[PDB]
């Protein structure tokens, strides 16, 4: 399973 | 920069006409992605060839399983033709059973 | 023994043939079981193993959310990273990670990763300590900066000791009749003459799982790395792998060359020899 938080540069 | 690709063509199982096998075209170690890979009968494309999921390496190279089924015979000859940025010109490798 | 789960970003920008493609594989060891392309005609993820397949309608919707977000975040990123490098919007760029955590026989976490790289170079990656990173430039400093403000790293900690290791575990269990399931190499060796003073000994290695192998040819006892010709390891597509190791020796003297054969499916080392 994948984390399921994004964060952009 | 970019990285030009490595090509393998090999067979899925030991060679021997007249039996079904797969003929696998293997590229890798290239950057950028885009990728055009033919099988060839004879020196013509092969129709409907499959390939897998693009993935790349811990390096962050790209590689790709071009392949499609066949059997193989003693006259009929293969190769893979392979065409990427890095190349000025569509590079081809021959089916060596013995590669 | 040892496992591993990794998921693969690629980001690719294509200026004037639509928006950047975002795809997504993701990985048990050498195992392929799931997949996500936003240029499929109906975008989700899709199972790739059987032991995936069990896994129930809300683990689908998650993992599709999850991806569709992606694609739209990455797309950001491309276009972030285009003014962090000074660059114009004529070019093709690639953005890509890798992510996710290593495991012992015992299931217990050994190492986690996550690393992000562009136009093939390093850009940034959580160091091992899953607290701290370390910037491949200046235009990755900033990005490190806007994690540390965010506590990143902690959240991905939180990820990496926890479901990480816990989706593994299961799917280890799901799929342990092939995850688990190391099948040795096949080998033999071959004899090829060159010339009348020389020949060609191939050592191969083939139909083993997982891709990891060590060959190596011997002379008199001593390896002859800096003499032998060794081919990346290639798939064989029925998830196993094939590999050969080749060495030119005079005419001869074929007998005082070894092949040694090292996998994890086998119980021991194998010396291998021309058997003429």
């Amino acid at each position: 399973e994948e984390f399921g938080r994004a964060f952009s540069f | 920069i970019q990285r030009t690709p490595k090509i393998q063509v090999y067979s899925r199982h030991p060679a021997e006409n007249g039996k079904s096998n797969f003929l696998n075209c293997y590229v890798s170690g290239f950057h950028p992605s885009d990728i055009e890979v033919d099988l060839l009968k004879n020196g013509e494309r092969i129709e409907k060839v499959e390939h897998s999921d693009l993935s790349f390496s811990k390096d962050w190279s790209f590689y790709l399983l071009y392949y499609t089924e066949f059997t193989p015979t003693e006259k009929d000859e293969y190769a893979c033709r392979v065409n990427h940025v890095t190349l000025s010109q569509p590079k081809i490798v021959k089916w060596d059973r013995d590669m | 023994g040892s496992h591993s789960m990794r998921y693969f970003y690629t980001a690719m920008s294509r200026p004037g043939r639509g928006e950047p493609r975002f795809i997504t594989v993701g990985y048990v060891d050498d195992t392929l079981f799931v997949r996500f392309d936003s240029d499929a005609t109906s975008p989700r993820k899709e199972p790739r193993a059987p032991w995936i397949e069990q896994e129930g309608p809300e683990y689908w919707d998650r993992e599709t959310q999850i991806s569709k977000t992606n694609t739209q975040t990455y797309r950001e990123n491309l276009r972030t990273a285009l003014r962090y490098y000074n660059q114009s919007e004529a070019g093709s760029h690639i953005i890509q990670r890798m992510y996710g955590c290593d495991v012992g026989p015992d299931g217990r976490l050994l190492r986690g990763y996550d690393q992000d790289a562009y136009d093939g170079k390093d850009y940034i990656a959580l160091n091992e300590d899953l607290s701290s990173w370390t910037a491949a430039d200046t235009a990755a400093q900033i990005t490190q900066r806007k994690w540390e403000a965010a506590r990143v790293a902690e959240q991905l900690r939180a990820y990496l000791e926890g479901l990480c290791v816990e989706s593994l575990r299961r799917y280890l269990e799901n799929g342990k009749e092939t995850l688990q399931r190391a099948d040795p190499p096949k080998t033999h060796v071959t004899h090829h003459p060159i010339s009348d003073h020389e020949v060609t000994l191939r050592c191969w290695a083939l139909g083993f799982y997982p891709a990891e192998i060590t060959l190596t040819w011997q002379r008199d006892g001593e390896d002859q790395t800096q003499d032998t010709e060794l081919v990346e390891t290639r798939p064989a597509g029925d998830r196993t792998f094939q590999k050969w190791a080749a060495v030119v020796v005079p005419s001869g003297e074929e007998q005082r060359y070894t092949c040694h054969v090292q996998h994890e499916g086998l119980p021991k080392p194998l010396t291998l020899r021309w058997e003429p």
